[PDB]
């Protein structure tokens, strides 16, 4: 149990991935759990994706733009069209995985697992022993990964510094 | 007398104010809920 | 001048008063097709 | 003026704005397809 | 100059007639059935 | 043999087409 | 690229006046709404489309 | 026919005219007797029908 | 077809969509055609006044409406009011088209094959108007949209370009507001203000901040009472005073968009600061003010001694007294001593206007914007004729200013008449006797005698 002095919430049962009972303030009561996992799987792999994207961008920059000072501000330095274009192929992305539902009402009608979007390209989640350990481990880096970025971006709004960048010169504020 | 501006203003005019009632006999051809 | 002020003040306020508290007072109500 | 790539189609913008009183038009004409019902 | 006043002495009156007005209207409404209905307006008075 | 609603649809845009063409006339 | 601008302008036109005389026509009409309601929102999904090229092509590169 | 007002005012003054004053009073009356009258009999009618539109109980 | 004759609904062809009040659906579909509408009307005609736009003439010149709308907003506009780019304004006019297109098939679909009843497939929108719960959800929705949309406008003035000031030192530039006034005094101060000549009520607002402060606070307010009406139902006041009907509440709207219709002529009359004169053109007070001025330089320039020029009644000819006992401009105008303008409040001392800051402090800017003012003057005819109506067939302008002031006023008093024709209708529905009076029980033959 992730809070000893508190009761286990009576909605975590533990047949999620990583459940250890950590609802304080009762969020699994009240609410969707599925939407609120396939919620924590979102953003845990948008994330994921963008702990690299700031990693990437501080040495690696695409020929067509120019490069900001920090990873903060290449999106700033990028013209706002072609951003709608990001926009949009996201839109597009989210409408036609989610099967065009898309409010906490006519998703989940057929009550697929939450955050299961239908993509598995190279077919690795076949076992499903290692698909669960595979569940673990992706849950567990995506609430890794949410921090890492929050500490981030602010980070690089702060010091105006890129990470690594930072973490080789290392100074008070 | 023949202008192409003043001829794409008429052709833009003529499909613009034929185009309703095109709906509303194209409706009444199919027998639709008009 | 002051005096007729505050006298035109309270004639308003008081006229307003009773025609606002009035149409407040379940005005639809009072029609003939009542109950 | 048009930007020069847009500067063509100046015909169809110029009719443009008196398309919702053929909105109007339309309802009314749509009324007496139905004989006023 | 909030509602043409000038004078303090003005405030007065201002608000003090409709609190008496509200003060008998109040009597009014406590006198009411005072429970929601479902209808275009109440016809119990 | 004609629906009426289209005779009165072609008359009042021909009715709007002579009003058109006499404030054309009067800005001309 | 001017020109093909005005083509693709053209083409938007074009079927944006497809689009408005027919939908409701084929809309309306005894059945052919849940028999091309696929048609339909596939003609949409091309009148974006074209919307989001000519978005992209304004920029003239 | 404007020219012929504004030229009798000129020449006139024909809204001093007593006259014309009754007869301005007569019009502005008429007028106002028909909006009075449509108003009222439109707002007096009887409940012949059931339909909102009461042109048809008649 | 039943709930669309005379037979079904008791309603004939000319008053048809009262046929929709009890079907939901549908009139959320009627409602979402019309704000396509709207919406195609704002495109086309930004498209239009883009198509028309003379780079050289100014935009009150050319009977423009819409750009100088865009031109508050710091699109395009260079300092000074000139416009050096009338691309956004395009921008604007293709979003706005390619959105009315959407709301125009959602219009379309809700009123032909969408659900006529919402009350049953989708409970969540379903309604009756005699459900004050859900109608007062619905009203608080729309007022946290609003109040968005007021944070919209504050953060397009505060972070996002800023909005044109024409307050800004050096003839009026886009400025980014920094420090909006927050203080409720000043803002609510505005609300309570005399709406008569001298302190204008809300149209009086001479500075953006105070506008940017009342916004962020009419977003604040909007948002807060939207949460307030999700999460409440009506007080027993409410339910006993008002009448719970669709009619009811769309005569409640009439009222309050026609009054907000009047607010809106008057500031398209009056205002000079949320209606820059570099855009919409000055206005009758700005306009006889700036020829009064201009005489008044070209008579100080030379050699014609203003303040001691005795007029035709022994008054001041240039230079007079205001009743309140500042120095003002002579003549007619005497009447249009409130004016306020960019281009004389530098030259204006606490008594006034200051004789030494007119023969010395004048701005070139500042000539030329009194040069201009002077002669586009918001007189006009029906027929687009300049100038007095005793005037010749050869200039041709209407000011903008006249055009929207008279349209939102027509528009004020029209729905003024709409409100009392609705609420009149509404009570009379809700009592029972807006077919007529009931042949079996008349309340009048039930009264006594009244003489
Ligand atoms: C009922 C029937 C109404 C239809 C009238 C006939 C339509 C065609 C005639 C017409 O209109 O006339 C033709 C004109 C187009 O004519 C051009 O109209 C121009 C209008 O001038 C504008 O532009 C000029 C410079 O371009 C100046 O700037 C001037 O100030 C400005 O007004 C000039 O007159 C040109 O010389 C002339 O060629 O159509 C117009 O403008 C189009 C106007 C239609 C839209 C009007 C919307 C209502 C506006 C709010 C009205 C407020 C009402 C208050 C009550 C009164
Ligand atoms: C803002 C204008 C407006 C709007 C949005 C509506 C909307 C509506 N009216 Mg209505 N009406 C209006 C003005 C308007 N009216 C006016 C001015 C009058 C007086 C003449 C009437 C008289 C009237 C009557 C008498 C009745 C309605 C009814 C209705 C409803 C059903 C209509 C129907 O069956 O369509 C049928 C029509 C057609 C099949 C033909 C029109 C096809 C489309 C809509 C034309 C436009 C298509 C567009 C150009 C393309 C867009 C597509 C998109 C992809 C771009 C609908 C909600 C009915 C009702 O209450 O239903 C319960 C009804 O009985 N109206
Ligand atoms: C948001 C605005 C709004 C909305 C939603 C409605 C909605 C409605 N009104 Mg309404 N109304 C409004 C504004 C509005 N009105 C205003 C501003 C006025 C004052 C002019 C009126 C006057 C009015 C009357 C007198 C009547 C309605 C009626 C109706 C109902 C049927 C309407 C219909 O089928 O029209 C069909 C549309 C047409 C036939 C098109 C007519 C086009 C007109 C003739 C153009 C000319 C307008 C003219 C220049 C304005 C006169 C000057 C002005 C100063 C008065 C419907 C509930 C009718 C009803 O039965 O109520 C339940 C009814 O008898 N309304
Ligand atoms: C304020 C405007 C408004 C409102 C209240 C609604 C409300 C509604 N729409 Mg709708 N719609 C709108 C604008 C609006 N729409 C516009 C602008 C479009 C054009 C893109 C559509 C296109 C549209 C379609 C195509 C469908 C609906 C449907 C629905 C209903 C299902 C709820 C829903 O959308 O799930 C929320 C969904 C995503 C967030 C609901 C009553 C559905 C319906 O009625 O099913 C029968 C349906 O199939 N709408
Ligand atoms: C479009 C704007 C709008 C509209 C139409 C309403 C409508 C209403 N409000 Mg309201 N309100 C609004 C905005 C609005 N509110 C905002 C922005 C706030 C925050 C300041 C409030 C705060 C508010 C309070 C505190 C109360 C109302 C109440 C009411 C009801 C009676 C109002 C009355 O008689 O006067 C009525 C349903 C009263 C009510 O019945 O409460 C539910 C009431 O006590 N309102
Ligand atoms: C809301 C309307 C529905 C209200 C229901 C009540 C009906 C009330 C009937 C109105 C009578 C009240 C008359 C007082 C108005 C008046 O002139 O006050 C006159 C006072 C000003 O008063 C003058 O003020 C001067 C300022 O220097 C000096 O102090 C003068 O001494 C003082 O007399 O004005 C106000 O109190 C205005 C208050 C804010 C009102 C602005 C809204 C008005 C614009 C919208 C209305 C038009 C649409
Ligand atoms: C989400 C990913 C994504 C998708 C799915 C996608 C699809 C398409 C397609 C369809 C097959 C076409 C044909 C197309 C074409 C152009 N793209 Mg996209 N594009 C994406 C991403 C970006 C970004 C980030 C930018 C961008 C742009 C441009 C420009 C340059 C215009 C110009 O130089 O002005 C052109 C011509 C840039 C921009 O628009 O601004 C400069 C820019 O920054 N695009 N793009
Ligand atoms: C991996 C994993 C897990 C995990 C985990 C982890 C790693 C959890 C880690 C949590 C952490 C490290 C959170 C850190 C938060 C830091 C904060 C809030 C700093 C705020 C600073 C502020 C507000 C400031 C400021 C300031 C600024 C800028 C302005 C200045 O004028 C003032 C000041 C300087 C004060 C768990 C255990 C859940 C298990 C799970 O199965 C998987
Ligand atoms: C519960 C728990 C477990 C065990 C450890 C411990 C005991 C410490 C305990 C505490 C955990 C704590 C304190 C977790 C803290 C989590 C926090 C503060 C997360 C905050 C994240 C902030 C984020 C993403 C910000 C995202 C902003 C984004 C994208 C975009 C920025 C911008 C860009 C560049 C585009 C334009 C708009 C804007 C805004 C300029
Ligand atoms: C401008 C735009 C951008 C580029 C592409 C795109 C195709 C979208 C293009 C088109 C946009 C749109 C939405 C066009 C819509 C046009 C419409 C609604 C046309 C309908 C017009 C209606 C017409 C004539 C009816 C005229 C009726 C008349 C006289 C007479 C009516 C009468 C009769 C028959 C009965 C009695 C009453 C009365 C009034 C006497
Ligand atoms: C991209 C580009 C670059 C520069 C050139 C150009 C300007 C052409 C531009 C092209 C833009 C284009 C193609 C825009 C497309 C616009 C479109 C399709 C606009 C149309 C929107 C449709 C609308 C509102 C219709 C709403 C329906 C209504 C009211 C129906 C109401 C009614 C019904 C429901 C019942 C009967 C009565 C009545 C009144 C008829
Ligand atoms: C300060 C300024 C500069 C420029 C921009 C900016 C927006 C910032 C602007 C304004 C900012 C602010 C805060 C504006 C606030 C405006 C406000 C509070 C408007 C509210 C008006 C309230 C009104 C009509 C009330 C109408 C209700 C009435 C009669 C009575 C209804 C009923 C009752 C309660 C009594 C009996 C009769 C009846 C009908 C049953
Ligand atoms: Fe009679």
């Amino acid at each position: 149990l992730a809070v000893p002095f508190l009761e286990r919430p009576p909605m975590l049962d533990g047949s999620y991935a990583g459940d250890i009972g950590f609802d304080p303030v009762g969020f699994s009561n009240y609410f969707d759990l599925r939407w609120l996992r396939e919620a924590e799987l979102k953003h845990g792999r948008v994330c994921m994706l963008g702990v690299v994207g700031f990693l990437v961008q501080e040495f690696v920059t695409l020929p067509m733009f120019s490069n900001g000072v920090t990873p903060v501000d290449d999106f700033f330095v990028v013209p706002a069209t072609g951003l709608w274009q990001i926009f949009f192929t996201i839109g597009f992305v989210e409408a036609f995985s989610n099967g065009f539902k898309l409010t906490p009402s006519d998703m989940f009608a057929d009550d697929r697992a939450p955050g299961d979007l239908g993509f598995d390209p190279l077919g690795c989640g076949k076992d499903p022993a290692a698909l669960a350990r595979r569940q673990l481990v992706e849950v567990k880096n995506g609430r890794l990964a949410m921090i890492a970025f929050g500490g981030m971006l602010h980070q690089q709004l702060l010091t105006k510094q890129g990470v690594i960048e930072q973490l080789t010169n290392f100074k008070a504020i | 007398m023949f202008n192409p501006t003043t001829l794409f203003q008429l052709i833009a005019l003529f499909l613009v104010i034929t185009s309703g009632p095109a709906i509303i006999v194209l409706i009444a051809f199919r027998r639709g809920n008009l | 001048m002051f005096t007729l002020k505050i006298v035109v003040y309270t004639t308003v306020t008081f006229f307003v008063s009773l025609f606002t508290f009035g149409f407040l007072s379940n005005d639809a109500s009072r029609n003939p097709n009542r109950k | 003026k048009l930007p020069e790539a847009y500067a063509v189609f100046k015909p169809i913008i110029d009719v443009a704005p008196v398309i919702p009183v053929f909105f109007l038009l339309l309802a009314f004409v749509w009324q007496a397809a139905v004989g006023f019902r | 100059e909030a509602l043409g006043i000038d004078d303090t002495r003005l405030i007065v009156p201002v608000i003090l007639i409709p609190v008496i007005t509200f003060i008998l209207y109040a009597g009014f409404a406590s006198e009411q059935d005072n429970e929601d209905f479902f209808d275009t307006y109440d016809q119990r008075r | 043999r004609i629906p009426l609603w289209l005779i009165a649809t072609v008359g009042g845009t021909l009715a709007l087409t002579v009003v058109g063409i006499f404030f054309y006339g009067s800005y001309s | 690229m001017v020109g093909l601008l005005q083509i693709l302008v053209s083409i938007l036109i074009l079927l944006s006046f497809a689009l408005v005389v027919g939908v409701p026509v084929i809309l309306v009409s005894p059945g052919e709404w849940e028999k091309s309601k696929g048609l339909v929102y596939s003609a949409a999904g091309l009148w974006f489309g074209l919307v989001i090229v000519i978005a992209a092509f304004n920029s003239f590169v | 026919i404007f020219r012929f007002l504004l030229f009798i005012q000129g020449f006139h003054n024909f809204t001093l005219n007593p006259f014309h004053m009754m007869g301005v009073a007569g019009i502005l009356g008429a007028a106002l007797l028909c909006a009075i009258h449509g108003a009222t009999v439109q707002n007096t009618i009887f409940e012949d029908g059931d339909a909102a539109n009461t042109f048809r109980a008649f | 077809v039943a709930g669309r004759d005379i037979e079904s609904t008791g309603f004939a062809w000319w008053s048809g969509n009262s046929r929709l009040i009890n079907v939901s659906g549908k009139l959320l579909g009627a409602h979402v055609a019309h704000a396509g509408l709207m919406v195609f009307w704002c495109g086309a005609m930004t498209l239009f006044e883009v198509a028309h736009y003379i780079p050289e003439k100014p935009l009150y010149e050319q009977g423009l409406i819409l750009l100088p709308h865009l031109a508050v907003l710091g699109w395009g506009v260079g300092p000074g009011g000139e416009i050096i780019d009338i691309y956004p304004y395009f921008v604007v006019g293709v979003l706005h088209l390619i959105s009315s297109a959407v709301l125009g098939f959602g219009g379309v679909y809700h009123s032909l094959i969408g659900p006529d009843t919402l009350e049953e497939s989708f409970p969540a929108f379903g309604y009756d108007w005699r459900d004050k719960n859900k109608i007062t959800t619905i009203l608080g929705i729309h007022l946290i949209v609003l109040g968005i949309g007021a944070f919209l406008l504050v953060i397009k003035a505060m972070y996002v370009g800023g909005i044109y000031d024409t307050w800004a030192p050096g003839g009026g530039d886009v400025r980014i507001i920094d420090s909006p006034t927050l203080n409720p005094g000043v803002i609510f101060g505005y609300v309570l203000k005399s709406p008569w000549g001298g302190d204008g009520w809300i149209v009086s607002v001479n500075n953006m901040e105070d506008l940017v402060g009342g916004h962020i606070w009419i977003g604040i307010i909007c948002i807060v009472g939207g949460f307030w009406h999700i999460f409440t139902k009506p007080f027993a006041w409410a339910r006993r005073a008002y009448v719970w009907s669709g009619e009811a509440y769309l005569s409640y709207s009439l009222v309050a968009v026609s009054l907000m219709g009047f607010i809106a002529s008057q500031y398209s009359w009056y205002n000079n600061t949320a209606y820059p004169s570099e855009f919409y053109g000055p206005t009758g007070p700005e306009a006889s003010q700036s020829q009064a001025f201009t005489f008044l330089v070209r008579d100080q320039r030379l050699g014609a001694n203003v303040s001691s020029a005795q007029g035709p009644t022994g008054l001041g000819k240039y230079l007079m007294r205001s009743p309140s006992g500042e120095i003002i401009l002579g003549g007619e105008t005497q009447r249009f001593w409130d004016l306020r303008a960019p281009w004389i409040e530098p030259l204006r001392g606490p008594n006034g206007l200051d004789l030494n800051k007119i023969k010395n402090d004048i701005q070139p800017w500042q000539e030329r914007r009194a040069a201009e003012y002077m002669t586009h003057a918001p007189l006009g005819s029906l027929n687009s004729v300049g100038g007095v109506a005793t005037e010749i067939n050869s200039v041709n302008y209407v000011s903008p200013r006249s055009w929207l002031t008279c349209a939102h006023f027509f528009l004020g008093f029209a729905f003024y008449i709409g409100h009392l024709w609705h609420a009149g209708r509404a009570r009379a529905a809700a009592a029972g006797f807006e077919k007529g009076i009931n042949r079996e029980n008349e309340p009048t033959l039930s009264l006594r005698p009244i003489d």
